[PDB]
Formats: structure tokens, C-alpha cells, sequence
């Protein structure tokens, strides 16, 4: 869930780990065909990323 | 106003896979069919059951040509399903209990060019 | 599920007959399994070096 | 050397059984269309095909106790829906192995016949089935 | 692993007896719908459900001393109006009891027909009914 | 059984087999004793688990 | 829960009988009056009710012998005078009572056309008369 | 991948059933304007929309014991006054739920139709009413 801002300048910051955790947990289901992340872009570094889409690339090979 | 333009994959150069209409349309084919193979998996690996199944994927390939979804003036050119002892299995294959179905289909890929060329008309 | 499946081996015996497998069986009176079973989870279920095979209850999309 | 005979077959409709008494239907057909221009030597007409058309399907079976799926079948038709289903016809050899098949395309039932009852019938009750389709295929290979 | 037979049942139609000699017209029927576009690549139409219909059924039993009840049952008829019964119809197992039952909604007799009379006609006396109705359901349990 | 579709085999003689006899399943001491000793063997149908579909893209 | 039939009914116009073959006309009918600015937003007429009307009635009978009353009434015309009558028609149940009225006022006959005479005409002499009224309720209670 | 029939719909009207046996005149029209002027190239006319039209609207329904709608709605008319009605027209799915809607604005009644009478008029009798109104339209979501 949303999480507090520390000042004006100073806003909430995305976790990685937590986006891979839900990724995890849709490679479960059968339904889904399409896999979006509307906070990816929003992540600290560049390389987490392009982490999150390689393997969200590697489920669908796998599926 | 604001347009979509261009619809390529990653694999803009694969002669099979660029287009992502191509892509989509196999995905599509494939997930309604194994759905219904699924009634047939505990039953008798046997001619009778190659039969069923054969037919089974053939009248849904047949609703997809009739739809334009497929290439082809007939069926017959649009796709072709195989199966059976001798073509697609061999005797290793009926003792331990598998079954091998083979399918092929006629896809139709998008124009992206177009070339106009003007002069002045004389006789 | 064990109630369940005394109940579902006798329909199977009266509309197919003793010697079919008693699987691809839809269940009355249940919602959904407690626990999601995917497709990979399963392989240790079937095969195993014991040979102590579990069958397992899983959830089908439209059936 | 021999030709097939015609008792030992089986039907593959989504019921329970696959025995039946009797089956009949299995015919394909195609309109003529004519012409003839005035100044053709020859008085009569030169023909080309046209539309094509199926026959229905009718099946029947003997009354057993506790199966109902005829009607269970009839009962699925809800103003314009019904459950459409792959009929598969096959005449078996002597080891119960298709011979010659006819595969049939989006069946549904137009309507479930009764017995009738008699005081000295002495003869088993007889229910029957009429089906429409789209289309047939023929495989004999 | 045997069918049932066709002799053995019973008919409930408010009267006060339930024999019959012969029973009949226990169907059911629906029209078909045909509709083909112009750019299809198919040359044949497809095909859907449309209305329903019911049959008329034929009641025949042998005439009896001091039994009036066919005709006094059409006798009901006043203008629009007239008794209305539930009908229903059994096929009946060792024990009498039902094995197969058609149960019919609102029926009425469109009508009566007597016996002829023959100089040698060494025969019973034969008289039958025909009735109008609004619905058929099929119980096999 | 066999009829019904239970048994494997074209005819029951590929289905199943029943011996009884002195010298086959019997002994002198096997009389002797009272016993009495039947052999039988059936043909069972098995099913199967695995469906593998293959996708190509048509050519001549 | 069923609708009225149409052939059992009365007419009673001051004549000695109230049988009749035939029944026709009993319309009512309103003129409408258009309208449009030219500032409106829309591009058609508003409508309003004009002036009312009403059709002439038509009935038909069988002839007799010695029943000469369509004559006998068309006869009072003289000049612009005339013996205008109350028309009452009537739709009935099965005791033979009114369900339906249709009340009519101020009728007089327009005219009376005789029957044609045929050499293998094997069939009944009807005549029939045309009425003028003024006005027409309709009663169903 | 299917049409839809035409035999399962409801009227709402402001009367007391939606029940009816035929609805007809569901139609829009825009009249031509056409120009030339002399030096043109082409020996044919510029087409443009011009006013737009409406159809009226007939509904057809039985006649039943104690229901006086059609003629208590037409009987509002006083001089240029009637009560207009929102007139709803809707195609049915197997549900019972609209699919296509027909919308109706200021809806009144011109003229109201009565049955004829015969004596061998074995039939239901039909009554009518034709509608003006000043507006349609077509939804289907």
C-alpha cells in the first residue's frame, strides 16, 4: 500500500522486491494473457528495470 | 489525431515471428484447442480415441478459415492435422502412454509500404 | 476430500463401469481446493522415487 | 476382395453410449444452374453447379432404465442457444477399428420421437432422434 | 444390460378407468432458422432455433356397458370454455410401479370417434379420442 | 465381460484363459488332501496419461 | 387468460330479426394539424388533432321469404326526411349475454344492393345494406 | 456469430399490458435537394439533405373481457389536448433483457380500429390502434 511522504521534497520510493513478489504469485494463475507494471518506471535505478522485464519475458517462454 | 504506427515484436527480423499479429492469433489457436483436448486425457490410446481427437481440431480450424482468419481458396489449403501409429508414433511411444498430434496452418502477414508515383500524361 | 471422492468413485462405476479411471471428475457442493496446485507443482505428485503418489484436486477454467 | 458389410458401427454424439440400432442420412447435394443463348446450334442447355446443401441425421436407440439424454439434450435449446456438438460416425473392422468414417459439424437436435404403447406389443420400446448440422466430411483411407 | 418392453402401463386422464388399448403421439418439434451472408466462403447457410410444437395424442379403448365418459367429457364444451385435465401418462415395471413417465399440461378432446357396425364383423367394439394440449415433459430417473 | 468392453482382445480367447486338471494344476497329494486348484488369467486395458501437440507454419 | 372469439354476436336496428351474416366498419378516425418556425433547432413538425370522422357501416344477410325490411326502411326517404334509427351491436358469451357494445347514433341507409342471379350458381342469396351515423361509442366493462 | 429473430419483444405504452401481436412503421426519412448550374462538366445533378420525416405507428393486439385501453386513451382528445405518452419499444434476449431499443417521444393516438363480425369467422378478434409521435431513436449497445 501507499506509503507517507518524509517532506514536500521528499517523496515514497518503489520497491523492487515487492514488484518481483507479485510476480510470482500471477505466474500461478491461468486466466491473464497480457503483464503490465504501472509502477516500473518509477523504480531507483535503470537496472532494476530492465531486471523486472527480462523476467517477465522469461514466464512467458516458460508458459 | 494520436495514432498507433508500426506493430512489430522484439524479433523484427524473424521471417516467422515479426509481426505481432502473428504472434497473437498462434497463441490464441493454441490455448482454445488444448482446452478441448482435455476431455480425452485418461481415455484409451487407440485408434478410436486418434480419431475423435483428429476430428475434434479439425472442425475448429474449419470455423477459423470460415471466419477469413486463415489463408487458402478451401480448407485443404488453409491447414492439415496428422496422427497415428507409423506417422506421428511409433511403438515406445503407445507403451508408455503418449500420444503426438501434428498441425499446420496458413497465416496471412500485413503490407507496411505503399509507393505513389506521379507524371505528366501525354500521348 | 476424501468423503467426496467415495462419492465420486461410485457415479463413475454406474455411467462408465469399474474398470475407467476414476479422474476427470467434476465435484458437487465445492466452491474451490484450499490450496492452488500449477502444472509444475504437480510433477513430484505424480512421480516420484518412493512411488508414494498423491493425485491432487485442481481448479479449471470453465469447467 | 471382399466389400464391407453394413452392422458393426459405432456413434460418438457426447452421451453416455455409443450403441445404436439404426442410422440414417448421410447424403450431399448440389443445385444445377442452366443457360442457353439463342444463336447455339445445339437445343438444349449447358449446366454448372450451385449452392450445396446437407440432409439431417436420424438416430435410433432402444429405452433403458434411468437414461434420460435424449431429452436432457432437446432441453439445452433456450430461444436462440443450444449446445452444438462434433458428431463422429464410424464403421469398425474386426478388431473394433475404424474403417470409414463421416465427421459431422456443429449437430443439434430439431426434435425427440416417442413410443407408442399397445396392449399386445409385444416388441421393445423404440426412441429416436432428428439432427440438423452444417456439414460433412468423408475419410476412407 | 436389457431394454424395456412396450405392453405394460397406464394412463391417469380423471376418468374412472386406466386401461387402454393404445396409446400415441408423445412428440416433441422446433423449427430451424437459416440465414447465409454474401462474402461467406461457405455455399450453405447456418442454422438455428426458432418456435416450438407439441402433437396431438390418440387415446383408444373398447367400448363398455354404462361407460359414457369420452363423451361426456367433450360434452364440457360451451362456446370457449372447457374441462381442462392433467394428463399422465406411465410405463410400469414388475411391481406396477412407474419406470418412465410423460407428464402432459392443459389438455382437452378435439375429438370423438365411435365404432363401425358390420354384419360379419366378429371384432370388439373400438372407440378413440384425440386431445389438444400445451406442453410435454419427459421423467426417467 | 469381455461383452460388455471390460477385457482386451478381438475375441475372448485373447481375453482370458480358466485351467483345471490332474497334472496341469493338480497333484495325487493335492486329491489326497481335498483341494482343488483353478488358474486364470485376464487381458487388461490401460489408459493413457500424456497428449503432445506440434505447431508448424503450412508450406508447399 | 384467453382472448374473445368473433362469431358469436347480435344486431339490433329495429327490425323484426337480429341475425346476421357479416359485420363491417366500426372505425374511429382523427385529422392532424402540423406546424413548424423557422428558428426551430429541429428540422420537422410539431403535431396536434384536427377534426374527427367516422366510416359507414356495412351488414350483410341471408334472403327470405316474405321479409322485405331492407326496402321497406330505405322507403322513408323523402327529400331531405328520413327514419333515423339507434344501432346497438353486440359480442356475446356463452349464456348469450353482451361482453362487447358498440353504440351507434343517428343511422339511416345510404343504400341497398340486391343479390346477382347465376345459371350454376350453387349457392345462397345474401343482401346487403350500407349505414350513415353519427357517432360511436365502445363499451367493455 | 448468429442474428437475431423477431418473435420475442414488449411494448411500454402507459397501459396496463406489454403484450402485443404486431408492431410496425419503426422508420426515418430525409428528403433531397438538388442543383445545377449551367457550366458545369457533368449533365447530372449535386445531391443534399433536406426536412426529415416520420412514419406512424401501428400496434396490433386481442381483444379481452374488461380491458377498454385502446378507446380510454383515444377518448383524451378535446379540441386541440391529448395526453402524449413515452412510448418504449424492446427486443428481447433469452433472459427476458432489452438488446435493441426503439425510443418513441410525444406519442397520441389518430385512429382506433375495431373487429369485424362473421358467422363462420373462426378467429380471434384483433383490435388495432395507429400512432403519430414526433421522434425515434435507435439503441443497441
Amino acid at each position: 500500500v501507499y506509503d507517507d511522504w518524509s517532506d514536500s521534497e521528499t517523496p515514497p520510493t518503489i520497491n523492487f522486491s515487492d514488484l518481483e513478489s507479485g510476480l510470482a504469485v500471477i505466474r500461478k494463475e491461468d486466466e491473464p494473457t497480457l503483464l503490465l507494471f504501472p509502477d516500473a518506471t518509477n523504480l531507483p535505478t535503470d537496472d532494476e528495470f530492465y531486471s523486472l522485464y527480462n523476467s517477465a519475458l522469461m514466464q512467458c517462454n516458460d508458459l | 489525431g494520436t495514432l498507433v504506427w508500426g506493430a512489430r515484436t522484439l524479433a523484427g527480423n524473424d521471417n516467422e515471428w515479426r509481426y505481432i499479429s502473428v504472434r497473437r492469433f498462434f497463441n490464441m489457436a493454441e490455448e482454445s484447442i488444448k482446452k478441448a483436448t482435455e476431455q480425452f486425457v485418461f481415455e484409451p490410446n487407440d485408434g478410436n480415441t486418434w480419431v475423435r481427437v483428429r476430428a475434434m481440431i479439425e472442425n475448429f480450424l474449419i470455423l477459423q478459415w470460415r471466419a477469413g482468419a486463415l489463408a487458402g481458396a478451401k480448407p485443404e489449403h488453409a491447414f492439415y492435422v496428422k496422427v497415428g501409429l507409423g506417422q506421428t508414433m511409433t511403438a515406445q511411444d503407445i507403451l508408455e502412454g503418449n500420444m503426438n498430434v501434428e498441425i499446420g496452418l496458413a497465416v496471412v502477414r500485413p503490407a507496411e509500404f505503399i509507393i505513389l508515383k506521379f507524371s505528366h500524361k501525354m500521348q | 476430500p476424501s468423503s467426496s471422492m467415495a462419492g465420486a468413485y461410485a457415479r463413475v462405476d454406474n455411467d462408465r463401469g469399474v474398470w475407467k479411471s476414476p479422474a476427470n471428475i467434476g465435484l458437487n457442493y465445492v466452491s474451490k481446493p484450499s490450496v492452488t496446485v500449477s502444472h509444475e507443482e504437480q510433477e513430484s505428485m505424480n512421480v516420484h522415487g518412493t512411488g508414494k503418489s498423491v493425485n491432487a484436486i485442481r481448479s479449471f477454467v470453465g469447467k | 476382395s471382399y466389400p464391407l458389410s453394413k452392422f458393426h458401427f459405432s456413434v460418438e454424439w457426447g452421451g453416455t453410449k455409443i450403441g445404436f440400432t439404426e442410422v440414417s442420412g448421410l447424403d450431399l447435394e448440389t443445385e444445377i444452374i442452366e443457360y442457353r443463348h439463342g444463336a447455339s446450334p445445339e437445343y438444349s442447355k449447358i449446366k454448372m453447379p450451385g449452392m450445396q446443401k446437407f440432409s439431417n441425421i436420424t438416430l435410433k436407440r432402444g429405452t433403458f432404465k434411468s437414461d434420460n439424454e435424449y431429452f436432457q439434450w432437446y432441453n439445452t435449446i433456450n430461444l436462440n442457444k443450444v449446445e452444438r456438438r462434433d458428431l463422429t460416425i464410424s464403421l469398425l473392422n474386426e478388431e473394433h477399428e475404424p474403417v470409414v468414417t463421416w465427421k459431422v459439424k456443429n449437430a443439434w437436435p430439431l426434435k425427440v420421437q416417442s413410443t407408442d404403447l399397445k396392449g399386445d406389443g409385444n416388441e421393445v420400446a423404440i426412441e429416436s432422434m432428428e439432427l440438423a448440422h452444417e456439414g460433412l466430411v468423408i475419410q476412407n483411407e
